[PDB]
């Protein structure tokens, strides 16, 4: 698979 | 024109075929919907700015460019020029990459 740390993408604010 | 880093390898070559226009990366993930959420700017740029480069990397696959470039947060925008680093901001902010490539066009 292909997983790391967070996606602030249009997810943060 | 856009251009895959799937390796290391293929980074540092991206900046030396890039030439000496302008060149911003983007380190998002494909798995991840609120990366990719952005690709519909970032990778559009590419018929709007044909003058500037645009680069992409996988944070999850290409590791070995997350892991120099120390991301903890996806996306990341870098900016480089001739193989030097010039400025980087992250958090979803499609506008921003037009104020930040007019800037150090």
């Amino acid at each position: 698979f292909r997983f790391r740390y967070v996606c602030e993408g249009p997810s943060h604010g | 024109m856009v251009k895959q880093i799937e390796s290391k390898t293929a980074f540092q070559e991206a900046l030396d075929a890039a030439g000496d226009k302008l060149v911003v990366v983007d380190f998002s993930a494909t798995w991840c919907g609120p990366a990719k959420m952005i690709k519909p700017f970032f990778h559009s740029l590419s018929e709007k700015y044909s003058n500037v480069i645009f680069l992409e990397v996988d944070v999850d696959d290409a590791q070995d460019v997350a892991s120099e470039a120390e991301v903890k947060a996806t996306p990341t925008f870098q900016f480089f020029k001739k193989g030097q680093k010039v400025g980087e901001f992250s958090g979803a902010n499609k506008e921003k990459l037009e104020a930040t490539i007019n800037e150090l066009v």
